[PDB]
């Protein structure tokens, strides 16, 4: 009919790498996010931000690389190329750590474009849209631990920097300061994680080991139906299984997969308010009674107090290099240290 | 106290035999189809 | 089962292909190399050459302090190297 | 010039030497380069 | 009896690298492996002097 | 009587028991409810346990200041090691339970019968008439506690140095545990992260995928889920648009089709990966631990430019330094 | 001959479960890439040793093997002659190719089937004679090698004794221990500290003696199976099938698989310090020694000396009551060592001895292996993970220790797979529940 | 100093014990 | 080291050890070949 219907019609077509009006957003960002990625990488560094090398041109490996985060003088800056900061200039912006606020923002919009996606081709498909909803547990998390986390603290600085050892010591970090391994959502989110890892192993277990002879041969990979009809394994079967092994079985494959759906992406929900509350350092640190009676008596000791000692000493070993604006200065009489060690 | 060790072993004897007499009574036999 | 792309297997497979990127693949490949080895990376993305993290005896971080005046601060951080 | 000729087989066993080889540069760079500890 | 030996030792790897990539293709194309049972014949009786040869022939150089 | 012995064994291995206690089972039921029973007693009233053998109890039961969260059932002490504590090695259970001998009781019952509880998982199956494997899955979580709660304790050279059994007790072993191994920097644990990071990600996947593309049977205002009887013959899916729906997300042929390979993957995946973060603790059991880039880059004079691997070995050595804050003598910490 | 229409191609080496010649091939040219590499990693070692310093320091694993059976070395593990370490190792090479050429013959122009082309080695396996006997075969070749080791040792030269009175050194053993009351005690006693069962060991003449042993009571049974067939319950009790024995043999080789671990992590004799490192508490131990050596010389009285927590900085008591040295080592109080033992008194570390008696080589014992305990990482960075680079080292128990739990794991995940097959094979079901007759539905509702 | 030589031609070795079959096309 | 004769084969002998992974990969250049059968 009319170019919007033609753009439509195009866009729409079933080519082998789907397209779709969402594409215009997610392929766009998709692509920026892990380009500036795979670019900071190799070649940017984190001196002039966190005086540390970062990048494979600076000697660093796959493990120790990453796109640090910007200073902490930038605050909550957008840190646009064309911005107060950097001032159009390109390798400026490189220095100041554009190219976190760069992948951070980007990739975001990314992760609204393929949800969108998702929605899109759902729709056109005509299937329901529970790969959608699912999705916004990832979202979720994205949002509150990459842009909510860092809005409630001093900076982006704070944030997590995109790298893998850069990300262990954003955990290594958040036990020591925020002691977030005993925060009631966090241990949620690992049960979630956890408990669906468990369900899609056990689940693609019971199948596998209770299925029909659909063949002669003993790869029983051949003998499928990629045409539905009969259940390709027996459900009667598993449900007396577990029911006689562990004393509760399911016994409605509808329900079963929901559920599948559910146990990680509720999970995962639970995890990022944790974090939501982590920003404004709203913390689940102590228990008061526990603390009350360590002071007033020496002889009490629980495997907790135990671990806060930990958290001591890993900000008070850690907080120097970790948070140079700071500049720290801790007398080696000033530090916190068993005997011996 | 010693009294309690020789119980546990004895108790701990019984349920070992009970297991191995167990598979030794031809289990394979005990399924379904071919046996 | 199908669309309209042409089946990465046959192109893989054709000669006319390798033919063209046995070209073009390694043409790439030397073009990345020289941008490292020419040292135009370093100057791409700001990135400390081996002997660029300090001045010969400072041994103080150029850390940039405050948002604003960055640029302007990195530029005088470059000044002190040499 | 289409049409499969260049046997897959080798395709694949070739572009595979290919990747041990540049993947096995970098775990040589690593006792050497600036990612060493010397 | 020096340069004989890394002459003996020497060939013993080419002949090994040769016997190797051979025996492998000669049972494999049925093409013959009856006048090819004769090569690899040769090439594994050869073998055996050969590493008979650095064998005791070792013992003079090191 | 057909045989008093012949009927016996018919009926612990009877498939018409509403559990199925089978040969497994009869070593499993008595150790696992001598683990559980003790473990709750403990849990609640057990007194402090001289943990790290230097005469410094840590009291981790209800009744003596520990909530849930905090309170936990404490490893034997290292006075002790690896050396085996019955309770008939006490002269009294007061010096029993301050040694913590309940831990030592309770880990080898539940570790013994956790293994039957395999074994049972292939019996039942075979009694069954289907494929075994499954146990095999259950390889992996159990492989683990063993890990856990063995290897590492034998590696190590005593049980106090084995995971304790409570919540706040994991985040010390933890904690620990990455101080003097930096686990999150060994390959082992990377691949554990992957598996159940990916496997809560594809129970995602499918859960969604399936219950998506469900066959509808059902009214507008009733449970989606009526839509299926037990029993039933068809499938309760549309497979096909579930494929066809997925493979547009991504491309085609970077999608599943086969049901039968899609359910092994989804098994495979968390196995495989669970089964190698087990071996990383079976193996930093024994000091082989993760990388240690500390000072690798370094520039033209020598200056030692840090990476985030060098912050991370300051949030070490605060862990280091501060664990166990009264049991070392000596410099270098080898125990 | 074989393809898809016998089993996936994944799963390509099962297709040779019934095809015995090409089922030798495999296990013919397999056996040569374990000779190859016994015999090309030797020499690789060799390339890169170097004769005054320790093994343990360069990545070693083949030559402390060869070390031990006394070759190469004397007094204290010092290296003396290279030479049988070359020999040794090109000799496996050459044998590899022997092997390997009947293996690629066997499996690609031989026979595909043996049975007919000799009935002496074709075999069924449901046949339990030809299997009994076959198996027979090999515990004499086993058993003869077990008595391999006890002539080397009592004949042709001897073993490396780290307790060698002298103090270590290649010994003759000339007294092996027959006792079965002693021999076979070993098996008796407890895995747990202390009584250590087989990995208590700590002599050669029980290590030799024992040896002999197995060798007789190995081909003992080697002969008796040559000549019988399994009785009833021994039939009415395993299953008979080409991969149900292999099951039983992949359980077993796991087993062996963890004791071998804890072997040459704890062990100190067949496994000597002086080619390996020094084992997990005998580093540990050594820090004790190291520093109540040290302060003592300051003018410290370590016998009364208070730590932190009034137990006792240097010397403190065990549970059962013997004096052991103090700090976190108080767990490794099961720790003997040649180095240490002359310090030992009957009721353990005599404050007489410590006091006036420790030697120089022991003060220098205990630093070395003080500095050399089995800490470090994978890209090879000896020390604790927050130490710096410098020191590129991990001792070789480390690394023998995790790669051989590994394997001895995966194994037991073999183990039970290759079982859980064979018993659904077997009855039959392996393939899938007969959508006609599905068992489950011909029983009654547990409801 | 530069062994790569070695490598290289036992590493060509491999695929071309069976290229020379696909040629004499037979066995594989 | 390598006794003073061989140690022309010193490089060689580098390559050796890592042979034996060679085969495991091999089997699947065969495989591929023969086009997964
Ligand atoms: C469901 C199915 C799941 C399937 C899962 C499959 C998982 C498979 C995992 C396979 C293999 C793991 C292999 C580990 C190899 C380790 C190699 C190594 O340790 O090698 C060690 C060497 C050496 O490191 C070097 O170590 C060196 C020095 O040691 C020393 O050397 C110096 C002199 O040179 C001095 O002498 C010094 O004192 C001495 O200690 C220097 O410090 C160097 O600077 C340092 O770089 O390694 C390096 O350089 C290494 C750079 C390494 C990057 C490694 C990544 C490893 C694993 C990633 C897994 C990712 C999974 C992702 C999954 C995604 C989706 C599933
Ligand atoms: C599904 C989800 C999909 C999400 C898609 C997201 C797409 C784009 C997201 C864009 C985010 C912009 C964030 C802007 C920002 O951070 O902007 C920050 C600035 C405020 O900045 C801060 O200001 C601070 C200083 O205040 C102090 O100093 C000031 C003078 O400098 C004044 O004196 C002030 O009174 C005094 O208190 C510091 O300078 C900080 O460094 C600086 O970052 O404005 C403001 O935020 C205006 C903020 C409107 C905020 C809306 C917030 C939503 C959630 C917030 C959670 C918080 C926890
Ligand atoms: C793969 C696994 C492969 C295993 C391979 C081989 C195992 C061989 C074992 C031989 C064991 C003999 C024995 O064992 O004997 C075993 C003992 C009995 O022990 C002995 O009890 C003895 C002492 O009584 C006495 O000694 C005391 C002082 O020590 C007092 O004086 C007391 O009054 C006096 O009577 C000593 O304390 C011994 O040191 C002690 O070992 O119990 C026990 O082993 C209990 C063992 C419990 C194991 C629990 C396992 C849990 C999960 C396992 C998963 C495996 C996979
Ligand atoms: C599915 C998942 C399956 C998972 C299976 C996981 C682990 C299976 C482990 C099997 C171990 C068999 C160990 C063994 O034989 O192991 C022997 C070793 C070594 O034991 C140690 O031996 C040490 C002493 O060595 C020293 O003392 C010796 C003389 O006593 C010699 O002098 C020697 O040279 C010297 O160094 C001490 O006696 C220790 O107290 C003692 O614990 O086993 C130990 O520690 C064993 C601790 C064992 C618990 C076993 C439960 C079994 C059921
Ligand atoms: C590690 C040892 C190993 C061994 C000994 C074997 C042996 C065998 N396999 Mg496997 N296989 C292995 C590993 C191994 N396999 C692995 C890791 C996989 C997964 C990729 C497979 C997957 C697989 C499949 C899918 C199939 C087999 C089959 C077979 C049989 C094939 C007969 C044939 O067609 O020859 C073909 C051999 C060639 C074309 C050339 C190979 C030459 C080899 C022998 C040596 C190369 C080394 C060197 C050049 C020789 C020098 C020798 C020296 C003395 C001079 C044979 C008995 C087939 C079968 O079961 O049939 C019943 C089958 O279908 N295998
Ligand atoms: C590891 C186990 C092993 C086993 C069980 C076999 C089994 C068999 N082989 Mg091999 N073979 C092996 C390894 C093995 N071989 C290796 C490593 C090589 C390469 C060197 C060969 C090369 C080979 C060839 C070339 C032939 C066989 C043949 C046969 C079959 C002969 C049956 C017959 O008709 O009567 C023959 C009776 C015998 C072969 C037994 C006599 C063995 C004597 C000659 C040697 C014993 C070895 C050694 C010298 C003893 C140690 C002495 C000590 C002082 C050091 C038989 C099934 C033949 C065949 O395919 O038949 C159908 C055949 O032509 N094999
Ligand atoms: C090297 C491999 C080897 C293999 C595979 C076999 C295999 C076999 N042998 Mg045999 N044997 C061997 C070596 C070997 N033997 C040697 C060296 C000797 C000389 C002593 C013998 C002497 C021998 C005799 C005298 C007999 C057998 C018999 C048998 C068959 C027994 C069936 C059975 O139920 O066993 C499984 C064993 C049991 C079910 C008994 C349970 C024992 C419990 C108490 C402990 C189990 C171990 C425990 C859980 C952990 C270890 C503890 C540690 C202290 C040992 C079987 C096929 C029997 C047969 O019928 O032969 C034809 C028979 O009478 N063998
Ligand atoms: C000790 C002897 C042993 C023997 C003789 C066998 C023999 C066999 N097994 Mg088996 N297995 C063993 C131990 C053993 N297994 C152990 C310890 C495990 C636990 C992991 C298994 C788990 C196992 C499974 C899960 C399966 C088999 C199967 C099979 C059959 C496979 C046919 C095939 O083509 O191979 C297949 C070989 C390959 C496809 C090669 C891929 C190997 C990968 C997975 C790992 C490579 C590891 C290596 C260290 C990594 C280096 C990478 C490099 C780039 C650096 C065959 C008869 C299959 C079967 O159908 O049995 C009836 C099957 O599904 N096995
Ligand atoms: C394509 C999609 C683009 C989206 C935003 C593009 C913004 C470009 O913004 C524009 O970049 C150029 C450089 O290329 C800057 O130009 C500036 O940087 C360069 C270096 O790169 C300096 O040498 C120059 O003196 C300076 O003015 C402009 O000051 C800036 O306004
Ligand atoms: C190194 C030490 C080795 C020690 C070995 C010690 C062995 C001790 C006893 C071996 C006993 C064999 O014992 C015999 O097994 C058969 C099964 O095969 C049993 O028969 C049993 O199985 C059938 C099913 O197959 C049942 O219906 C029957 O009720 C049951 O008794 C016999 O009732 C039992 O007496
Ligand atoms: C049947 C729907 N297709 C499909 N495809 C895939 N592909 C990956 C690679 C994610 C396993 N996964 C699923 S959910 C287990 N479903
Ligand atoms: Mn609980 Ca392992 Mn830090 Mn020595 Mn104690
Ligand atoms: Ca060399
Ligand atoms: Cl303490
Ligand atoms: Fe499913």
């Amino acid at each position: 009919r009319g170019w919007f219907d033609i753009l439509d019609d195009w866009l729409k077509r079933d080519r082998f790498v789907f397209v779709g009006w969402s594409g215009i957003l997610l392929f766009p960002c998709a692509y920026l996010a892990l380009g500036g990625w795979l670019t900071g990488t190799t070649f940017v560094t984190s001196w002039y931000t966190h005086g540390l090398a970062s990048s494979y041109l600076e000697g660093c490996n796959f493990l120790t690389v990453a796109v640090s985060t910007p200073a902490n003088s930038m605050g909550h800056s957008l840190l646009l190329l064309w911005g107060p900061e950097a001032q159009g200039d390109f390798t400026r912006w490189c220095q100041l750590g554009g190219l976190w606020t760069f992948i951070a923002l980007h990739g975001a919009f990314g992760l609204i474009g393929f949800m969108l996606r998702q929605f899109e081709i759902a729709r056109l498909v005509g299937v329901r849209p529970y790969n959608a909803i699912a999705f916004s547990a990832p979202i979720a998390v994205f949002v509150s631990v990459f842009l909510i986390y860092p809005l409630g603290q001093s900076s982006w600085f704070f944030a997590p920097s995109f790298g893998v050892a850069a990300i262990f010591r954003f955990l290594l970090f958040f036990q020591g300061f925020h002691n977030w391994t005993l925060n009631p959502f966090h241990m949620m989110g690992v049960a979630g994680v956890l408990g669906g890892a468990l369900l899609c192993a056990i689940h693609g277990a019971t199948v596998e080991n209770t299925l029909f002879q659909d063949g002669e041969g003993a790869s029983t990979f051949r003998a499928f139906n990629p045409t539905q009809a009969e259940e390709t394994y027996s459900m009667v079967t598993a449900n007396r299984f577990w029911s006689q092994i562990f004393g509760i079985a399911f016994s409605n494959k509808r329900w079963l997969h929901f559920f599948m759906l559910f146990v990680p992406v509720t999970g995962l929900w639970m995890s990022a308010i944790g974090v939501v509350g982590l920003a404004l350092n709203l913390r689940s640190y102590d228990f008061i009674s526990q603390e009350i009676r360590a002071a007033e008596d020496p002889e009490f000791e629980t495997f907790y107090t135990k671990n806060l000692l930990l958290n001591e000493g890993i900000r008070a070993w850690m907080a120097p290099q970790d948070q140079p604006h700071e500049n720290f200065v801790f007398p080696e009489e000033v530090l916190p240290r068993g005997n011996a060690l | 106290m010693e009294t309690l060790k020789i119980t546990v072993y004895i108790v701990v004897t019984f349920f070992v035999l009970l297991f191995v007499f167990g598979f030794l009574s031809g289990d394979p036999a005990r399924n379904p189809k071919r046996k | 089962g199908t669309t309209g792309e042409r089946p990465f297997s046959d192109i893989i497979t054709s000669v006319r292909y390798w033919v063209i990127h046995s070209i073009t693949i390694p043409a790439l490949f030397i073009a990345g190399w020289l941008f490292v080895s020419t040292g135009l990376a370093y100057d791409v993305f700001g990135t400390p050459r081996p002997d660029s993290y300090y001045a010969q005896e400072q041994r103080s971080i150029p850390l940039v302090t405050d948002r604003f005046e960055a640029k302007q601060q990195v530029e005088t951080f470059l000044e002190q190297l040499k | 010039s289409e049409g499969g000729r260049i046997p897959l087989w080798i395709v694949a066993t070739v572009a595979g030497m290919g990747v041990i080889v540049i993947v096995g540069l970098f775990f040589y760079g690593a006792y050497a380069g600036l990612g060493s500890s010397l | 009896m020096t340069i004989l030996f890394q002459l003996a030792l020497a060939a013993l790897v080419i002949l090994s690298f040769v016997m190797v990539i051979g025996v492998p293709v000669a049972y494999a194309s049925p093409q013959d492996w009856d006048r090819s049972k004769q090569l690899i014949f040769l090439g594994s009786g050869l073998w055996i002097a050969l590493v008979l040869v650095v064998g005791v022939l070792n013992f003079f150089v090191v | 009587s057909a045989n008093l012995w012949e009927r016996f064994c018919n009926w612990v291995t009877s498939t018409d028991n509403r559990l199925y206690v089978g040969w497994f089972g009869v070593i499993m039921i008595p150790t696992l409810l001598a683990a559980t029973i003790c473990f709750v007693i403990a849990f609640i009233a057990a007194p402090p346990v001289d943990i790290d053998g230097i005469r410094e109890p840590v009291s981790g039961s209800l009744l003596y200041g520990n909530n849930i969260i905090t309170g936990a059932v404490v490893p034997s002490s290292n006075a002790i090691g690896l050396h085996f504590y019955p309770i008939w090695e006490a002269a009294s259970l007061d010096e029993w339970l301050y040694n913590g001998g309940p831990y030592q009781l309770i880990i080898f019952h539940f570790l013994l019968g956790a293994s039957c509880y395999m074994g049972r998982q292939w019996e039942l199956s075979y009694r069954l008439g289907m494929r075994p494997w499954i146990c095999v899955a259950y390889s992996a979580p159990l492989a683990s506690a063993f890990a856990v709660f063995l290897i590492y304790p034998i590696g190590q050279g005593s049980f106090s140095d084995g995971m304790p059994l409570g919540i706040s007790g994991t985040f010390n072993f933890m904690i620990v545990f990455q101080a003097e191994h930096n686990i999150l920097m060994h390959p082992f644990h990377q691949l554990g992260v992957a598996g159940v990071f990916g496997g809560a990600l594809f129970c995602a996947m499918h859960g969604s995928l399936v219950t998506s593309s469900l066959i509808r049977e059902t009214t507008e205002t009733e449970s989606a889920n009526y839509g299926y009887k037990f029993g039933q013959e068809e499938e309760t899916y549309n497979i096909v648009a579930a494929h066809g729906y997925f493979g547009r997300l991504i491309f085609q042929y970077a999608s599943f089709n086969n049901s039968r390979s899609l359910h092994f993957f989804l098994a495979a995946w968390p196995v495989v990966g669970v089964w190698f973060t087990a071996l990383g603790i079976s193996t930093m059991a024994f000091n082989l631990n993760g990388f240690n880039f500390n000072h690798s880059v370094i520039d033209a004079k020598g200056n030692v430019i840090n990476t985030w691997a060098d912050i991370i070995n300051r949030a070490n050595l605060g862990m280091e330094v501060m664990h166990e804050r009264n049991a070392h003598n000596f410099p270098l910490d080898l125990a | 001959d074989q393809e898809s229409s016998g089993f996936a191609w994944w799963a390509g080496n099962a297709r040779l479960i019934n095809l015995s010649g090409k089922l030798l091939g495999a296990h013919v040219a397999h056996a040569g890439l374990i000779v190859f590499w016994a015999g090309a990693m030797t020499l690789f070692e060799l390339a890169h040793f170097i004769p005054e310093k320790p093994m343990y320091e360069q990545g070693l694993i083949l030559i402390p093997h060869i070390a031990t059976l006394g070759w190469g070395v004397g007094p204290g593990g010092e290296v003396v002659d290279t030479f049988p370490f070359f020999v040794v190792g090109v000799v496996h090479l050459i044998s590899s190719a022997v092997l390997g050429f009947g293996g690629v013959y066997h499996a690609i122009r031989g026979p595909e089937t043996l049975e007919e082309y000799s009935s002496f080695f074709g075999y069924d396996w449901k046949d339990k004679n030809k299997m009994t006997t076959i198996l027979g075969f090999h515990l004499i070749v086993l058993g003869i090698g077990a008595l391999l080791l006890v002539a080397k040792a009592m004949f042709f030269g001897g073993l490396y004794d780290t307790w060698a009175p002298g103090g270590g050194d290649v010994r003759v053993i000339t007294n092996p221990t027959l006792d079965p009351r002693v021999i076979f005690g070993y098996l008796l006693k407890s895995p747990f500290g202390g009584e250590g069962w087989i990995v208590s060991v700590n002599n050669l003449e029980d290590v030799v003696g024992g040896h002999i042993w197995i060798g007789l009571i190995c081909i003992a049974g080697g002969i008796w199976h040559i000549l019988t067939t399994p009785f009833g319950w021994a039939r009415r009790a395993f299953i008979w099938s080409g991969e149900a024995y292999l099951s039983y043999s992949l359980g077993a080789l796991s087993m062996m698989g963890f004791i071998a671990t804890c072997f040459v992590w704890f062990n100190n004799t067949v496994y000597p310090s002086e080619f390996y490192g020094p084992t997990g508490p005998e580093a540990s131990q050594a820090q004790a020694m190291t520093f109540l050596i040290r302060d003592q010389k300051l003018g410290a009285n370590v016998g009364s000396a208070q730590g932190p927590t009034g137990l006792g900085k240097y010397l403190m008591r065990s549970p059962t009551g013997e004096i052991i040295f103090g700090g976190e080592t108080m767990r490794f109080w099961d720790f003997r060592g040649p180095w240490l033992e002359p310090l030992r008194g009957p009721n353990g570390l005599d404050l007489n001895k410590i006091k006036n008696d420790i030697q120089p080589w022991q003060e220098r014992r205990a630093a070395e292996y003080m500095t050399h305990a089995p800490l470090g990482s994978l890209n090879s960075v000896g020390g604790v993970a927050t130490e710096i680079n410098s020191v590129n080292f991990v001792s070789p128990r480390s690394w023998l220790a995790t790669s051989h739990f590994v394997l001895a794991f995966f194994f037991l995940v073999g183990h039970l797979w290759h079982a859980g097959r064979a018993r659904a094979a077997a009855a039959g079901f392996e393939k899938g529940i007969d959508r006609e007759s599905e068992p489950v539905l011909s029983m009654p509702s547990l409801d | 100093i530069a062994q790569l030589t070695m490598i290289a031609m036992i590493g060509i070795a491999g695929p071309m014990i069976i290229f020379l079959l696909a040629v004499r096309r037979g066995n594989l | 080291k390598l006794p003073e004769a061989y140690a022309i084969f010193d490089p060689l002998v580098d390559v050796l050890p890592v042979i034996p992974v060679l085969f495991l990969a091999l089997a699947f250049v065969w495989q591929a070949a023969v086009g997964f059968r």
